[PDB]
């Protein structure tokens, strides 16, 4: 009954806004232009959209938000969903992101 | 250098396209690792080529800070107790400018046994010191 | 002259980046065409 | 000059400039120090260190006897930034960039 995470692999570069990341050998594997989360900490999460699988397994993400915070050789989850944001007559009157983040 | 019979067959032989026990995506530090598992599968010893890369990380930490730039393993004097599959991969690391994933291969190595020896290795991450808890 | 000195403005602008286009890329196939992997060769012998 | 050490070996020689293969042990040299690459028995080029590569190679801008260096040959490093001659006695003479006249 553990909230158990999906963990593909690490990261490698941080190129500005864009990143790479290394797989884990032998680890689940990700798919395309869904959304990963690196795990800045142990609680929180940082949002990317997967752009390029490569022949070498090496993923290729757009970094979205804590960009700062984010760092090689951190641990990647995946969700394993497109990006699907909060959306209906309980959001207006109110300010987001495009993650859909008040 | 003067490898072995056996192993100039193997590295002849076209064994990236041969069946594993995981289908791992092709990658630089995965060619050594299937073949040193090939090699060591016709022995049939796969552990020792693993207790090998234990003390290859054992002797890097003496060596002089980036040795691997600068390193021939036929002239170390620590990678002479290594296996005979274990130092050609090294001398084909160095030929081909890449002794730097020594670390990378020792990984995929042990998950390609683990499969095929059947186990599952459980990663169990603990803040520093606190290791002697791990109960739960 | 105000419709003259718009499109040499536009004109000095369009020469500077089709010309840095152009010059990086040469630079990537001079730096694309540099084969690598893992050479399959018979070290030993040599 | 102190040609201290032998750095590496020419390896490139792509006209003005050139590439240096590291010496037994990457001794390393210096960023934007000189160099002396020996043409000769007793007679040497000289170089700027340039770009100081990962894998141990170094860039060399070349600046004299540049017809006479080849791969191949011992490059010892001097260790020193570009120090030329100056004082009242270099007036009234046409002199080099590194100093000679």
């Amino acid at each position: 009954f553990f909230k158990t995470t999906e963990m593909i692999g690490y990261v490698h570069s941080i190129d500005g806004t864009i990143a790479t990341l290394i797989p884990a050998p032998g680890n689940p594997g990700v798919a395309y232009n869904t959304i990963i989360q690196i795990q800045v900490s142990p609680t929180t999460f940082a949002a990317g959209l997967v752009f390029n699988l490569e022949k070498d397994g090496r993923i290729g993400i757009i970094l979205m938000d804590n960009i700062t915070e984010v760092q090689s050789g951190q641990k990647v989850m995946a969700t394993g969903q497109l990006l699907h944001i909060p959306v209906g007559a309980g959001v207006l009157g109110k300010v987001v992101n495009p993650l859909g983040h008040e | 250098y003067t490898p072995p019979e056996g192993l100039k067959k193997l590295y002849a032989s076209d064994f990236e396209n041969s069946k594993y026990p995981l289908n791992i995506v092709p990658s630089d530090s995965v060619l050594f690792a299937k073949f040193l598992y090939k090699a060591a599968e016709e022995k049939g010893n796969f552990d020792n080529i693993l207790s090998d890369f234990q003390k290859i990380a054992a002797a890097a930490s003496k060596l002089p800070i980036f040795w691997e730039r600068t390193a021939v393993v036929e002239k170390i004097p620590e990678f002479k107790q290594l296996s005979e599959p274990t130092f050609f991969t090294l001398v084909w690391m160095q030929n081909n400018g890449m002794l730097e994933l020594i670390q990378e291969v020792a990984e995929v190595y042990e998950t390609f046994v683990n499969a095929k020896q059947k186990k599952a290795v459980a990663k169990i991450f603990v803040a520093p010191g606190g290791e002697k808890n791990v109960e739960e | 002259q105000q419709r003259t000195s718009s499109l040499y403005n536009k004109t000095r602008q369009f020469g500077i980046t089709a010309a840095l286009i152009e010059i990086l890329s040469a630079m990537s196939s001079l730096e694309g065409n540099a084969m690598k992997g893992v050479r399959r060769n018979k070290f030993w012998e040599g």
